[PDB]
């Protein structure tokens, strides 16, 4: 489908986002996911690899930007642009509640052309 | 021409920010333009002091706490910006359309078109700014309002020399996160630290009380012949120093929440100064030991209730916090911060006739000072609209804190304490 | 709800108005519209009832009148047990608005015999 | 209490299966334990290794690495000296090495299968291309392009190459493959 | 100080209102940029109903290529294209019809200087010919109301029909157009889905930039001097300041966004001595990148006082302790009482710290909801239509009656994030953990 070649050209953000939600799907059983999870796994996966400095360049970049000393977000940065791309563009479907760890993200595309997307 | 920057304090990083999406030429600057912070913040205060500091600007100022909801909003703008061009451009003839007329988006852009069209024949494009403090502190709003503003700017004749460069001002981050995508250029305030709000009050209030009524009276009454104003100024700037110092952790970094406790505890701050208090603050602060020792911000035998009333009361304590399993085993001769739960009135009558120093019985004035404490509000109901009691769907709870209870017990002469 | 206030408000003020001779632009224009200063006093007939988060933000509300010269408002409260119950459900920030300038007053019909 | 745990798992795998099967299935047609008693009798008779000062240092940083993960009790910083000793035992040094010392800490690390648990909730991995690997090589494949040009050579020997970027094979081939 | 003429030459570069002789496109845009080119050109010159959607995400380019080939028509062809605009969000479905009745008036008499309504478009034209109309939409799944798509699903049926060629394009970030556009409108429509193209290297983002930065007339002496230090800090790859480029294009690849740190950067710009030593290093997109930032939960968490950290910090024990990850007032003070006693006895007696009044801890608590740290039980939040708000408005809630002390909150950080994240030097760090 023309939709995997759009996949294959998302950001690092939404391919790391995509494959940790995936992984929570596998690992739960069930489709959604809450969102708290998705950014909790999304360290998890950062951090199980080693302490190796390609993997400390990449997580500095990815949590705290690499900025020079301003950093501790409790988020990546960008999580919530490439979220609402990922919704905007009819991929991600996610609900409406203003409490941010609480709310279900589910996904509208087939179960399995996201792993062959993100497998090729 | 080119933009002057003001020196605003502390917020040395949006004063020169706005230099950009702000400039007199409207074929640079953004259609839509975004200033987040929350209170206490001084997002009106910034973006009005950078106004004024450059005269040539056109802009107008609107507030959508005033504006109720969004039609206001958009009647203010029609209205504003027609008279707003005739105090600009009283020579050129014009013409005039009712602001009263809009009704949706869609007519904006009509009868703004319209306005324009009579403006075509100016020399140069020109470049205006409307601008909307608070736009997310608009009592009734939606996700979807905003994005109606953001596009609005395209939908015009793109030759026009009339270019609305919308201003906006947001309060929260949940709202915001909302357009993230739409990479508006967004120029940030954060709150401010605890130096700062100590140092904005000793600039903006140490005028203020410099020159009130209450000291002068009593620098005379105490005849200070050495008093100065540059004494004046540091008596009072003390004093803020010790309430942000004594409330701080009560207050927050708050400048707004600073700037009452300022006002209520003054005169009386003002009353202990004497002939002893004018060199030496520590003595003067002795002196007025019990003003920091309480918050004072209370509005200040606490409920004067009958007998009847008092045991109505500690009764349907017992309903609304004691399972219904347990009235049979402590009442018969045979969960402090939970909120309570509902009962029935035939309960709190039971229990009522139970405890009450042979029997009570149920006259006219119990129910009369049953239903008073319904009408004070010491107990609720299950319902909002056309309350009617005798309606049997309605159940009651108890809206008494334990802490009062305890003192109404003491009066009483019944131990409550021993039945949890 | 705050909406439903400002415009009765307004209605009322209107009608009194009507007889000399529905938004806050009534109170901007009052002057302008017949030639006399407003001193506006509302009447709180019944405190314990009103819906607090209602109340809390329409006295916020009526706070952005002080940027007018010509108008002066005042405020009345019916209390029917004590200040406790006002101190509870207002937000702390409101009470310091009212408590600025204020009359406290007993006016039951038992007192000291 | 215990020194080691160790959690054996079967897989229902045809291709282990085999690997298996031929192995029991051809033993029972048709070093010796004399030996091998001889040999853990002289090794318990003579070596009595002593624990090094490089050794120690590292126990700090392997036990912390494990507490911080946390039912790090400190019974499992006994293992993290009886497993040492028992190693150079074996290697018949009078010392214990800290290769030892990494060795036993990793059999611990193996026994227990923390690699394969989950840190929040302690369950266990199924399977033990993704895109983390992808960045890594691609991040590393990026590196190796300066490095290789960035030393006033052409080129340079691979083992000083691996010793100057992981203080790999494949990354280069596949550079090899596009002829870089 | 005449550097500024440049400068405004950059800053009117970076914002694309360069005349159309001027106006760039990118080489990963060329490509669909000509498709989009020859059939405009198709429809008008050679009178062919046509009609095709342009598909990518917001920001992406999308509707700024149809600016950019009208703008070059209006050049050369002023009298052979009529242009409506529409968009979904603005323009009703009760008031886009006056919509394009108006802009159509309004076209129409500045040219010479209710199906029939529909039609009554080609009779105009018809009557004042004896032009061919590019219909231009954004966010064409909007249309999707409740009322047919008539605003549509009429104009694809005179494509069929059209005596005065009739062209029809439109924009929309949805993957799943053609759920919006139902079977009877899909029936009449051409069905040219164009996906728009994507920035998949560095190389391409690079270029881009390039695109952006070089300057191509010779307004000052010093545009040479720019073009030469802008190529410096783009001919080594590990750059100071094409290491943000890098990150930039690693963490997300729309190049709009970049452009909007970019600007600032150059606006920020006082004098060109001055520009030079700043755009090398970069320092000030860091800056900026943590502007973006002040105001997010970290950013809100470092400002609190000692007694509102306490509170939090006891608030949070409560909703670990309890499933539900619930608390309330009297919970929170609680925890407090108990933390404060135990402070306490870990102390030296006298031979011969203060519990804050549960009065004064309510201002500690109403600041605590305001900044987003709590939360209600089942805070819905903003809504998203009017409509649905007018409900929220009218409805009044248990938490609006309930008292003050018994509201149920929820927490946005755990513990874990507030121990990541609270200084060590903070004397309630010990009680981060149970
Ligand atoms: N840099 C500063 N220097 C001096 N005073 C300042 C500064 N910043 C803010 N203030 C003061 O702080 C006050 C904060 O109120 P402000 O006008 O910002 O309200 P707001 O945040 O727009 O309002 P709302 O929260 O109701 O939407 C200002 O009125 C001003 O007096
Ligand atoms: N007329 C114009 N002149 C200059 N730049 C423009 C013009 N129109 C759009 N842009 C540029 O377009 C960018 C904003 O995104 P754009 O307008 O391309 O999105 P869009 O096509 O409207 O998106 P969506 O898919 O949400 O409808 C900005 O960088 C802005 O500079």
């Amino acid at each position: 489908s023309h939709v995997i070649t759009f996949m294959t050209r998302l950001s690092f953000t939404a391919k790391l986002f995509i494959y940790a939600l995936l992984n929570l799907m596998k690992k739960n059983g069930s489709q959604e996911q809450e969102l708290g999870d998705i950014v909790d796994e999304i360290k998890l996966l950062i951090e199980v690899n080693g302490s190796n400095k390609f993997v400390m360049e990449i997580a500095k970049t990815l949590f705290q930007q690499g900025s020079d000393n301003i950093s501790e977000q409790l988020r990546i940065i960008s999580w919530d642009f490439v979220l609402n791309q990922l919704l905007d563009a009819g991929i991600l479907f996610k609900q409406t509640m203003k409490n941010d760890r609480i709310c279900c993200v589910k996904l509208n595309i087939s179960v399995e052309e996201a792993k062959r997307a993100m497998n090729e | 021409m080119n933009v002057t920057t003001p020196e605003v304090a502390f917020r040395e990083y949006q004063t020169n920010c706005l230099a950009s999406y702000i400039s007199a030429d409207p074929d640079i600057t953004p259609s839509n333009l975004i200033l987040q912070g929350y209170s206490g913040t001084g997002k009106t205060y910034t973006l009005k002091k950078y106004f004024n500091a450059n005269p040539n600007l056109h802009a107008v100022w609107l507030e959508p706490v005033e504006l109720v909801s969004w039609k206001p909003l958009l009647q203010a703008i029609a209205r504003t910006v027609q008279y707003k061009l005739k105090t600009l451009y009283p020579n050129i003839p014009t013409t005039d359309y009712d602001p009263l007329q809009v009704e949706e988006p869609f007519l904006l852009v009509k009868t703004l078109h319209n306005i324009f069209v009579q403006y075509e024949s100016l020399q140069e494009k020109t470049c205006l700014f409307l601008i909307l403090d608070g736009f997310d502190s608009l009592q009734d709003l939606d996700a979807a309002l905003f994005n109606k503003y953001i596009k609005l700017n395209e939908l015009l004749p793109k030759d026009s020399k009339i270019n609305i460069k919308f201003i906006y001002t947001m309060l929260e981050t949940s709202f915001l996160q909302r357009y993230s995508t739409h990479c508006i250029p967004t120029v940030m305030f954060p709150r401010y630290n605890v130096d700062e709000v100590s140092t904005i009050l000793v600039m903006s209030r140490c005028g203020e009380l410099m020159e009130d009524s209450c000291l002068r009276k009593r620098i005379i009454e105490e005849q200070i012949t050495d008093c100065t104003d540059d004494q004046f100024q540091n008596v009072a700037a003390n004093f803020i120093h010790l309430i942000v110092q004594a409330f701080h952790s009560y207050t927050g970094n708050d400048i707004f929440a600073l700037n009452d406790l300022i006002d209520f505890k003054w005169p009386k701050y003002v009353s202990r100064i004497t002939k002893e208090n004018i060199f030496e603050p520590l003595a003067l602060y002795k002196s007025a030991i019990k003003l920091f020792l309480s918050t004072d911000d209370n509005l200040s035998q606490t409920y004067d209730l009958s007998i009847i009333s008092k045991y109505l009361l500690i009764a349907s304590y017992i309903c609304s916090y004691l399972e219904p399993r347990y009235d049979a085993s402590i009442f018969s001769r045979k969960p402090r911060y939970l909120q309570p739960s509902l009962f029935a009135i035939e309960r709190l009558l039971a229990i009522f006739q139970a405890i009450f120093p042979s029997l009570m019985k149920a006259n006219i004035e119990v129910f009369q000072n049953l239903s008073e404490l319904h009408t004070l509000k010491l107990i609720a109901t299950t319902m909002n609209k056309n309350i009617d009691y005798l309606s049997p769907k309605v159940r009651w709870k108890v809206n008494v804190p334990w802490e009062i209870i305890k003192e109404i017990s003491e009066s009483v002469h019944f131990n409550i304490s021993d039945y949890f | 709800n705050v909406r439903m206030m400002l415009r009765r408000s307004m209605y009322k003020l209107y009608s009194a108005a009507d007889a000399e001779e529905y938004d806050l632009s009534l109170v901007e224009n009052f002057k302008r519209l017949f030639g006399k200063d407003l001193a506006m006093v509302f009447n709180f007939k019944d405190v314990d009832s009103i819906n607090f988060n209602t109340l809390d933000n329409f006295i916020i509300l009526l706070k952005s009148a002080f940027k007018y010269d010509h108008v002066k408002i005042s405020l009345i409260f019916n209390i029917n047990t004590n200040l406790s119950n006002i101190e509870k459900n207002l937000r702390q920030s409101t009470i310091r608005l009212l408590k600025r300038n204020y009359h406290k007053l007993d006016v039951s019909s038992n007192k000291g015999f | 209490r215990f020194d080691l745990v160790y959690l054996v798992l079967d897989k229902v795998d045809e291709k282990n299966d085999r690997e298996l099967a031929k192995h029991l299935t051809n033993l029972y047609l048709e070093l010796p334990v004399e030996f091998l008693t001889m040999y853990i009798s002289y090794a318990k008779e003579h070596i009595h290794p002593i624990i090094t000062e490089a050794a120690k240092t590292e126990l700090v940083r392997a036990y912390v690495g494990m507490r911080k993960m946390g039912t790090a009790t400190t019974r499992q910083l006994e293992s993290m000296i009886r497993l040492a000793e028992a190693h150079a035992k074996m290697k018949l040094k009078n010392v214990v090495e800290l290769e030892d010392v990494q060795e036993a800490v990793r059999l611990i690390r193996s026994a227990i299968k923390d690699y394969a648990t989950d840190p929040k909730t302690g369950k266990i991995d199924m399977n033990l291309k993704s895109v983390i690997q992808r960045k890594l090589q691609e991040d590393l494949s990026r590196e190796i392009m300066n490095v290789l040009k960035d030393q006033a050579s052409d080129s340079m020997s691979f083992n000083e190459l691996i010793k100057q970027i992981n203080e790999i094979q494949e990354a280069l081939s596949r550079l090899q493959q596009e002829d870089k | 100080p005449g550097f500024g003429s440049l400068q405004r030459r950059l800053l009117q570069q970076l914002y694309g209102t360069l005349p159309t002789d001027e106006k760039i496109i990118f080489t990963y845009l060329q490509d669909c940029q000509q498709e989009i080119d020859r059939i405009i050109k198709q429809s008008i010159i050679q009178k062919e109903s046509h009609s095709v959607i342009l598909v990518g995400p917001r920001q992406s380019y999308k509707t700024y290529l149809l600016d950019y080939e009208l703008s070059l028509l209006q050049q050369s062809y002023k009298e052979q294209f009529i242009t409506i605009r529409l968009n979904g969000f603005i323009h009703s479905e009760q008031t886009a019809i006056n919509g394009i009745a108006t802009q159509l008036e309004q076209q129409l008499q500045k040219i010479h200087g209710l199906t029939e309504v529909f039609e009554k478009i080609l009779l105009l034209l018809d009557s004042t010919t004896k032009i061919t109309v590019v219909f231009i939409f954004d966010e064409i799944d909007t249309f999707a109301g409740p009322v047919r798509q008539t605003l549509l699903y009429n104009l694809f049926d005179m494509v069929e029909h059209s005596r005065v060629p009739v062209c029809i394009f439109g924009c929309t970030t949805k993957l799943n157009i053609l759920e919006y556009l139902e079977k009877r409108v899909k029936s009449r429509f051409s069905q040219r889905v164009i996906y728009m193209p994507q920035i998949q290297n560095l190389d391409d983002m690079v270029d881009a930039v390039r695109n952006l930065l070089t300057v191509r007339s010779e307004i000052s002496p010093w545009v040479s001097q720019w073009n030469e230090t802008l190529e410096k800090e783009l001919s080594d790859p590990r750059s100071n300041l094409n290491r943000h480029i890098r990150m930039n294009f690693e963490t997300f690849r729309s190049l709009p966004t970049l452009k909007n740190s970019i600007i600032p950067l150059v606006a920020t710009s006082k004098n060109f001595g001055s520009l030079c030593t700043a755009i090398k290093s970069c320092s000030f997109l860091d800056i900026y990148n943590k502007n973006q930032l002040s105001n997010n939960l970290t950013g809100r968490l470092q400002s609190l006082s000692d007694l509102e950290l306490a509170i939090l910090i006891s608030a949070a024990r409560v909703a670990l302790r309890a499933k539900d990850g619930s608390f309330n007032f009297n919970l929170a003070y609680a925890e407090y009482e108990k933390m404060i006693k135990a402070i306490n006895s870990r102390i030296p007696t006298v031979a011969p710290i203060k519990l804050w009044l549960k009065k004064d801890v309510k201002n500690v608590w109403e600041n605590l909801v305001q900044l987003d740290f709590f939360t209600e039980k089942s805070a819905v939040g903003l809504r998203d239509n009017a409509t649905a708000a007018f409900y929220a408005s009218n409805y009044q809630f248990q938490g609006t009656m309930i008292p003050f002390d018994l509201r149920s909150y929820q927490m946005q950080i755990i513990l874990q994030e507030l121990r990541r994240i609270i200084p060590k030097s903070n004397m309630y760090y010990s009680w981060t953990q149970l």
